[PDB]
């Protein structure tokens, strides 16, 4: 016949995470194709003030709520 | 060796045994690492000191430069850290399996 | 289909195209000469002229000659009541056992 | 003019042929006084020549 | 990053070595492996991205560690001596800490978790700094202390190197990191000959620079790190494949190739030291290099994996990567083996 | 990998173990197939205290379009098992 | 192990007293082999980057050679001084040290008895 | 582990089995806190009783093997009035493979671990009989 | 039962085993900094306690 | 000399020859909504380099000859028969877009190139960015698989985030019955065949999750079929842009030099276009890749790396 080489199911062994699989290394997944994850969701935590009313600064009866990063 | 010895030794242990054994934060980790280039400071001074071995004197200052250039490089390597995760956790840093 | 892959070709008989084919070659000007390197080289050089050098290499393993030495040997010692051969290889003379 | 984009190395770099055929005529000529330098230093040591 | 920046830290990185390898006074060996850290870790954090700075933080973390129990074992040395050359050292408690800090520089077993990672987390370039340029420092240093070294200890490390190295190596289909416990195994050759004849770990060092510099430039030709990426190579460069073939079989220390060098002069050494059972050890436990090396081939070279329709696209570009001293490096990995005799020259 | 996975036995007891602590509904009373209206008594507001106690004990939002019809313990089981592929 | 030679030649490449031994010979067949390595890489340089092997370059090919042999060269000189330094020390020591080196007492075999193991 | 080496090498083959016996199951119940440790590091446990479980476990197999050995080898080497005998600590080792076996519920581990434990204690002998050097001192 | 069985699970399919299954205690790894600097701590008494390396 | 690290350190720097007019244009609409004839002219009043849209045959018309190849060697690719049965088992259909996308995404890398070395604009034809309204028409109509879009999205994702958006996003609206009866006008055979359904997904695609996209970061100018025919109008339009938002005011000449290497190594540029993920769209077997690669290697010009190919001329291969 015509000499054998090989088909997708074979190359898909070392496609894997790893090449003897485990319980432990079961929920393994190949890196990013260019090693760049995702970047983690939004949790940028800015400071909330409270800048008066009882404040030099403030005129007396201003309460101004502010969101501050430093 | 002085009874002196025995503690500044014990001090570069603790600091080493600390840096060993990380809780969770990076920057708790990295003040072992400055609590170590204190203890060789102290005892290599104290060496120095007491042997008279003048031209050595600046060795212990020389040993301070160095210690500030890791304490920075590992102070700007934890911004980044931080500006990933939002923390400075070590169990963060796991993407990477051996 | 799992892929894009071509059909296994099937086999070429050499004989359908060159009836004449001696299983060299496609080619009948290459498949000629194939078969007469092989022929002239193989059987009538490495085989004829091998099997006659092989004939007369000029005696082998210094065969022939311990036959005319042994000989000149026998000869030799039956003319004067020596023995044919001796059961000591070396002269005990050179020889100093121990104590 | 067969490329519709002109090679990077269309025609030769002359720049580069030059240093690359005197750098190796260079060496050989070093290498051969190197070798004549050798023999004569060797000889005369040795005292046989 | 800026060009002119990138080629300062590059030259940085080669003095803190130079460094090391001219120093005579301890405390400027220590400085050679501080400057060569605070160079290094820019050039892994060159792509910033979060895998990088991982692998940057777990490499200060490894370095500075070694780097204070190098410091502690020059001050203990100084208590007992008196002076700070760079011989042997006055105490065994120093040669201890000294050897072991060396070993975590090198990444040395059980001192090895950070190798695998760092070098997966860093582009191929910079990977190959950490495993060709980086090992060049701490094994100045241990040609120059091996008579104080405890015998034990060194070979002890040697042979766990071995045997993780061709462990780890075996579950593992990323590129990076099968070169990194390649790198570890190595490590135990140089190592284990180091009290018998410092001489054949210069060889084996030197050669196991050639080879791996060769690995490093011929995946970084065709931008492959992973086996499958690398399995189309075959559909895009056929010669490259038969220079993996040739490369990765030298690796393995099969005659006639280059490779097998190192270990035909470190058993050399070993046996005439009366050292048989470790030899024969060491030399079998390599096999498990030679099979994951093998698999690497089968993938890349012996057989044909299925390729991709975009692939014909590739067909009608040339490469344009460097390839700096490829043509020479991939000869002296692989032909070599006559010219052995010349391991004079490293006396 | 090895936890065990989700079975229509296994999502069934845990939506009737959050049922049981719910304080309005008797426990000597919860059929798997009673409507929570007609026969526990509920009315709408504790039908939608229920289905929050759901999203809390399976990890998983459950809009207001489908949630309005979850009127019995088995149909939550339904929809639970249909949204999470459990065909067990 | 010879590190530390009482020479006091350190850090050359070829120290003076290298220059009393015979030169590798241009026809040395360790530098003709060195040569041949260049043309591989001569070659092996055209194919990576597809050029007809070999007719492409051929000033670039006359450097490879050029460049192996010269370097070979040299490696082969310090190559032969070492071995050449190794005999020196060897010998030296051995005449600095005659107890240690004895001259056996020579014995024939038709005087040294050795154990006969039949082979039936 | 030094000490208990010379401990174990200074007892005459054949002899004062109770003593050997204790030199065999300190080895292999350090061998069995070596392996706990970093076992219990790399692999944390789910709780402080569950790793003081696992290494419990270790430390049992190790040293039951280490106890077998021992005891095994010097009796036989005691019965057969033949103590230089590599044939003793062949029997040794195997009977240490069986135990690993039987503490691994596999007949499987329990033959594999018989031959190469058998051959190994098998070799350690002959090495001590002839000389041999693992970690042999340079010399030339 | 020899050639195909017995042969092959003595020497080629017990040594193959073996190596696969000592591969995937030394590469399952959680890859936390806080585990392998643990295990250093370990090495390094180990090293005295046990083995005298500072001696 | 070849632009590298040695000529950036030269002094060839991309701020000291870009301009106010160095800008990226490029021109997005459904099918027959006057792109073509409109782009072309922009390219002409505003003195910029136009690119025709890119084709299953772009990447030929940039190397060799700059002819088109035999349709052997770009996968048998056929738009004609996407239209004809756009639900073959072949895998046709995906098989054209992902090559398209790598035409899209070479033509954008030859794009910046251009801009970059001589600070000349360009204009394009519907880029990368926006080539993903034909996936999703084919998706949502059947013509594709599920699997299909993860690939071109893993594709995707890791392509287009090394590359700059284009300075001016111009769109020619036109309903999707104006469409129709433009394409019947034309009178392809083939096109004639493409559903109203089909047309109104790419419609949605666009306006709905495309111009959105490119709203926060271009400046975006949408024109009516009947404001479209006059250019000089639109050409005016962009003259007064005020670029005021977009990645590009954050570029700088280290920045630009990293963007440039990356665009000029195109091997580098189609590093990621063909994963290791085995689709039957996709994947090609051994046997019939190595058949064709030989082909490809024995056409006139391509045996060897341009300019030592004896066959077509070259000369001097030994002292080149
Ligand atoms: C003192 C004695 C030193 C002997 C070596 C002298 C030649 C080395 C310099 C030539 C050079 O540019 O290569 C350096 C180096 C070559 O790297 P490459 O890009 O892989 O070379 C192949 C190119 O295709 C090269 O092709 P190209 O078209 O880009 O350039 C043609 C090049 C052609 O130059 C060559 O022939 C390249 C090969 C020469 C270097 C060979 C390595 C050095 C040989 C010693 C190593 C072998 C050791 C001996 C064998 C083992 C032990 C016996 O000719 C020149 O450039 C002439 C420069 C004259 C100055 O270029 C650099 O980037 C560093 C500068
Ligand atoms: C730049 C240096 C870092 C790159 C080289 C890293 C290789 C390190 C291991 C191999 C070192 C080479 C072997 C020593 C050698 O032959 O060269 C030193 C030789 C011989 O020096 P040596 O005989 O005095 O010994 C020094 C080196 N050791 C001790 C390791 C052997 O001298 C020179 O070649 C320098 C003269 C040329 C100066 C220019
Ligand atoms: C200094 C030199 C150093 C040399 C280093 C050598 C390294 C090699 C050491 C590897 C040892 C690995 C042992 C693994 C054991 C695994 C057992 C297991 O898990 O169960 C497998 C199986 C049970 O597994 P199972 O029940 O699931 O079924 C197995 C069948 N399949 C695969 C289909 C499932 O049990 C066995 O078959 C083990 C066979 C035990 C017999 C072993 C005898 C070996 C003797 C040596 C070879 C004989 C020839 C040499 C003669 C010499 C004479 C002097
Ligand atoms: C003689 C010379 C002696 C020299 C050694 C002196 C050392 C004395 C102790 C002072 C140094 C303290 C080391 C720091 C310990 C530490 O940081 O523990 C971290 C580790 C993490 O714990 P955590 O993340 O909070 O989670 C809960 C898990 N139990 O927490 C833990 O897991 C358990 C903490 C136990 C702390 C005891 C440490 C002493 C043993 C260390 C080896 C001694 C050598
Ligand atoms: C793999 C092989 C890689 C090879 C890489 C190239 C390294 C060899 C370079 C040799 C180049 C020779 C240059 C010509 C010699 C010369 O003119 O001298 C230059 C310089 C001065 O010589 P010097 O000895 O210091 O002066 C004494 C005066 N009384 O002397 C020098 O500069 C000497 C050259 C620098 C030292 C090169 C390294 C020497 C050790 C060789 C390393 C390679 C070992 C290969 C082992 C392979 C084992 C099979
Ligand atoms: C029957 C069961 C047998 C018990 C084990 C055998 C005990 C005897 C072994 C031995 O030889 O003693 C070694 C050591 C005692 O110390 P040593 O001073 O050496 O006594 C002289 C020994 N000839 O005794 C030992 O420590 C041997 C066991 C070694 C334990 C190593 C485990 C790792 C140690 C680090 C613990 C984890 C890290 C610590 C920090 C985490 C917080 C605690
Ligand atoms: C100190 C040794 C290393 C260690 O921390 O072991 C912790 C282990 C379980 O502690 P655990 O509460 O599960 O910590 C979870 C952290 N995420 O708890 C243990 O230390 C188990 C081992 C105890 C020592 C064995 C007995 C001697
Ligand atoms: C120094 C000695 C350190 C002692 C280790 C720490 C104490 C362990 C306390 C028991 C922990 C619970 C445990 O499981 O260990 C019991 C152990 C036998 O283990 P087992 O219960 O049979 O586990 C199933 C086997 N497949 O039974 C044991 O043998 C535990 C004691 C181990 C030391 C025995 C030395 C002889
Ligand atoms: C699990 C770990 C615990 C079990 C292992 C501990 C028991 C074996 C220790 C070896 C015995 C020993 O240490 O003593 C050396 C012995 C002779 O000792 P001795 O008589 O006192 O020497 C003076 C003679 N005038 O001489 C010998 O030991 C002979 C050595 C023969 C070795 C044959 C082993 C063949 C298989 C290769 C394994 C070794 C190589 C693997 C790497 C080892 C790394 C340590
Ligand atoms: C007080 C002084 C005591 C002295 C004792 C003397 C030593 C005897 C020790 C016996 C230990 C014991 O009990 O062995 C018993 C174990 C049995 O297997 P298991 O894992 O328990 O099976 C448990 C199965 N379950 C879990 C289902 C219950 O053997 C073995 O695995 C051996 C079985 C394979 C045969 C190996 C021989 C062939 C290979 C060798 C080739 C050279
Ligand atoms: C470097 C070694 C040269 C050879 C090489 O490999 O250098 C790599 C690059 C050249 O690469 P390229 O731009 O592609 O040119 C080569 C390929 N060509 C011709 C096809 C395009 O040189 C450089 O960047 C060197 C720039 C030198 C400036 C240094 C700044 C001052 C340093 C101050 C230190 C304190
Ligand atoms: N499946 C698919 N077809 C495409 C793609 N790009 C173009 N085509 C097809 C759609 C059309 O049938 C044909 C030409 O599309 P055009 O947008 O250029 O319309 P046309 O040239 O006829 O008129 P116009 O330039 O807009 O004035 O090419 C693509 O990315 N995927
Ligand atoms: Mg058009």
């Amino acid at each position: 016949a015509r000499q054998w080489q090989p088909d997708v199911e074979w190359a898909e062994q070392y496609g894997g995470a790893v090449m003897y699989p485990t319980k432990e290394t079961a929920h393994w997944k190949p890196p990013p194709w260019n090693d760049v994850d995702p970047p983690k969701d939004t949790l940028v935590s800015n400071l909330t003030l409270n800048f008066g009313p009882q404040h030099p600064a403030a005129h007396g009866v201003l309460r101004l709520v502010m969101e501050l990063s430093g | 060796m002085s009874m002196v010895y025995m503690n500044i030794m014990m001090a570069f242990t603790v600091s080493l045994v600390g840096l060993l054994m990380y809780r969770s934060h990076l920057m708790s980790s990295l003040l072992c690492l400055e609590g170590m280039m204190l203890s060789l400071f102290v005892m290599a001074a104290l060496t120095i000191l007491n042997s008279h071995f003048t031209l050595a004197s600046m060795m212990p200052i020389i040993l301070l430069v160095f210690a500030a250039c890791e304490a920075a490089l590992g102070l700007s390597l934890l911004v980044m850290v931080s500006n990933t995760y939002g923390t400075d956790y070590v169990q963060n840093l796991n993407l990477l399996q051996c | 289909l799992r892929w894009q892959e071509d059909p296994e070709p099937e086999d070429e008989n050499l004989y359908e195209k060159n009836p004449d084919s001696h299983g060299y070659d496609k080619d009948p000007a290459v498949d000629i000469w194939n078969m007469r390197v092989v022929f002239f080289f193989g059987f009538s050089i490495v085989l004829v002229l091998g099997s006659t050098f092989v004939a007369y290499l000029p005696d082998y393993r210094m065969q022939e000659w311990a036959r005319r030495e042994a000989e000149r040997l026998v000869k030799y010692r039956e003319a004067h009541g020596l023995p044919i051969m001796e059961s000591n290889c070396f002269d005990p003379s050179k020889i100093q056992l121990p104590e | 003019k067969f490329y519709i984009q002109e090679p990077p190395h269309g025609s030769p770099n002359w720049l580069k042929v030059g240093l690359t055929l005197g750098t190796s005529v260079f060496l050989w000529i070093y290498l051969i006084k190197q070798h004549n330098e050798d023999v004569l230093e060797y000889k005369r040591r040795n005292g046989l020549e | 990053m800026n060009p002119i920046i990138f080629i300062i830290i590059l030259l940085t990185i080669m003095l803190g070595t130079i460094i090391v390898m001219i120093s005579s006074h301890w405390l400027l060996v220590w400085i050679g492996f501080e400057m060569n850290m605070l160079a290094i870790i820019p050039i892994m954090m060159k792509n910033h991205n979060p895998r990088a700075t991982e692998a940057s933080t777990k490499y200060f973390l490894t370095q500075s560690t070694a780097s204070m129990l190098l410091m502690m074992a020059v001050i203990i040395n100084l208590m007992f001596s008196g002076q700070w050359t760079v011989m042997k050292l006055f105490n065994p408690m120093a040669s201890m800490l000294m050897t072991m800090a060396l070993a975590m520089k090198l990444g040395m077993a059980p001192f090895h978790f950070w190798v695998p990672e760092v070098t997966q987390g860093i582009p191929l370039s910079s990977g190959l700094i950490l495993l060709t340029w980086q090992k060049l420092a701490p094994m100045s240093v241990l040609y120059q202390i091996f008579p104080s070294i405890n015998l034990n200890l060194i070979l002890t490390l040697s042979v766990l190197s071995i045997l993780i190295g061709g462990w780890g190596g075996l579950n593992q289909t990323q590129l990076r990191k099968i070169m990194a416990y390649s790198s570890i195994a190595h490590m135990g050759w140089m190592t284990a000959v180091l009290p018998y004849n410092p001489t054949m770990t210069l060889l084996n060092l030197i050669i196991y620079i050639i080879m791996t510099s060769t690995m490093f430039t011929m995946f970084m030709a065709n931008s492959t790190t992973t086996t499958l990426s690398l399995s189309h190579t075959w559909n895009k460069t056929p010669i490259m494949t038969v220079l993996i073939l040739a490369t990765l079989l030298s690796m393995g220390g099969l005659p006639p190739l280059s490779g097998f060098m190192p270990k035909w002069m470190i058993i050399q050494e070993m046996t005439k030291n009366n050292s048989i059972i470790l030899p024969t050890f060491m030399a079998i436990t390599a096999l498990l290099n030679l099979y994951f090396y093998m698999r690497l081939t089968y993938s890349t070279t012996l057989t044909m994996f299925p390729s991709t329709n975009n692939m014909k696209m590739k067909w009608q570009f040339p490469l344009m990567k460097k390839m700096t001293f490829l043509p020479t490096m991939v000869v002296l990995s692989t032909m070599m083996l006559p010219l052995t005799p010349m391991l004079s020259v490293l006396e | 990998s090895d936890a065990p996975p989700l079975t229509l036995e296994g999502i069934k007891d845990r939506v009737l173990y959050v049922l049981k602590l719910y304080d309005k509904i008797d426990p000597e009373k919860l059929s798997v197939n009673s409507h929570f209206m007609k026969d526990l008594g509920l009315d709408s507001l504790d039908q939608v205290e229920i289905i929050m106690a759901m999203e809390d004990e399976f990890g998983f939002e459950i809009p207001d379009i489908d949630a309005e019809k979850l009127m019995c313990p088995q149909e939550i089981v339904d929809y639970i098992a249909d949204k999470k592929d459990v065909y067990e | 192990m010879m590190t530390g030679r009482q020479g006091r030649a350190t850090f050359q490449f070829l120290p003076d007293e290298a220059r009393s031994l015979p030169p590798p010979k241009l026809t040395d067949p360790r530098l003709a082999f060195v040569g041949f390595l260049g043309y591989c890489s001569g070659l092996i340089d055209n194919a990576i980057r597809r050029r007809p092997v070999l007719l492409a370059g051929l000033h670039r090919q006359l450097l490879y050679i050029t460049s192996f042999v010269f370097v070979g060269y040299y490696l082969l000189k310090r190559q032969d001084y070492m071995y050449a330094v190794r005999d020196h020390d060897m010998f030296s020591y051995i005449k600095s040290h005659p107890e240690d080196f004895p001259e056996k007492d020579k014995k024939t075999y038709g005087e040294v008895f050795e154990e006969f193991h039949p082979v039936r | 582990a030094k000490t208990v080496l010379r401990q174990y090498w200074d007892i005459p083959e054949g002899t004062e089995c109770h003593r050997k016996t204790y030199a065999t199951t300190s080895i292999g119940g350090a061998a069995g806190l070596v392996v706990s440790a970093y076992s219990v590091a790399l692999k944390t446990p789910t709780s402080f009783l569950e790793g003081v479980a696992r290494t419990g476990r270790y430390t049992f197999t190790a040293a039951a093997i280490g106890a077998i050995f021992g005891l095994t080898s010097c009796i036989s080497a005691q019965v057969r009035e033949k103590p230089d005998d590599p044939l003793n600590y062949l029997i040794g080792g195997c009977a240490g493979g069986l135990i690993l076996g039987a503490r691994t519920r596999s007949y499987g581990i329990g033959a594999a671990a018989c031959a190469y434990m058998g051959l190994t204690a098998a070799l350690v002998k002959m090495g001590q009989l002839e000389g041999w050097q693992v970690f042999a001192e340079p010399k030339v | 039962l020899l050639d195909l069985i017995w042969l092959e699970a003595i020497l080629p399919k017990t040594i193959s085993l073996a190596q696969m299954k000592a591969s995937t205690l030394v590469t399952n790894q959680k890859g936390l900094i806080k585990l392998y600097f643990l295990s250093f701590l370990i090495t390094i008494l180990i090293s005295m306690i046990l083995f005298n390396f500072h001696e | 000399l070849q632009y590298g690290p040695l000529a950036y350190i030269l002094g060839e720097k991309a701020t000291k020859k870009m301009t106010e007019k160095s800008k990226l244009i490029t021109v997005d609409g459904n099918i027959c909504s006057g792109k073509s004839k409109l782009a072309k002219e922009i390219a002409e009043k505003l003195g910029l380099k136009h690119f025709p849209e890119a084709g299953i045959h772009y990447v030929d018309s940039t190397t060799g000859d700059g002819k088109p190849l035999p349709v052997q060697f770009s996968g048998n690719c056929s738009l004609e028969k996407f239209y004809d049965d756009p639900k073959s088992n072949d895998g046709n259909s995906y098989r054209l877009q992902a090559w398209l996308y790598a035409s899209r995404l070479l033509q954008y890398a030859d794009a910046l190139e251009h801009l970059l070395s001589t600070g000349q604009g360009v204009v394009l034809e519907r880029s990368i960015y926006s080539d993903f309204v034909f996936l999703e028409a084919m998706y949502r109509q059947g013509f594709i698989r599920k699997q299909c879009v993860d690939h071109y999205n893993q594709v995707k994702k890791v392509t287009i985030c090394e590359y700059l958006p284009p300075h001016v996003v111009v769109y020619v609206d036109v309903p999707v019955p104006e469409v129709q009866s433009r394409i019947q006008k034309k009178g392809n055979p083939h096109e004639m065949k493409i559903t109203s359904a089909y047309l109104q997904d790419i419609e949605n695609a666009y306006k709905g999750t495309f111009l959105p996209e490119m709203s926060e970061k271009c400046e975006v100018l949408q024109y009516s079929a009947w404001e479209a025919q006059d250019a000089e109008k639109v050409v005016e339009d962009i003259e007064y842009l005020k670029y005021d938002k977009g990645p590009w005011l954050d570029q700088n000449d280290r920045k630009l030099h990293k963007l440039r290497m990356l665009v000029q190594d195109k091997l580098e540029v189609l590093n990621y276009t063909s994963i290791p993920v085995f689709l039957p769209e996709v994947t090609v077997g051994a046997h019939q890749s190595d058949q064709v690669f030989q082909e490809f290697t024995e056409l006139p010009g391509r045996k060897y790396r341009a300019g030592y190919n004896e066959d077509v001329g070259d000369k001097w291969i030994w002292l080149k």
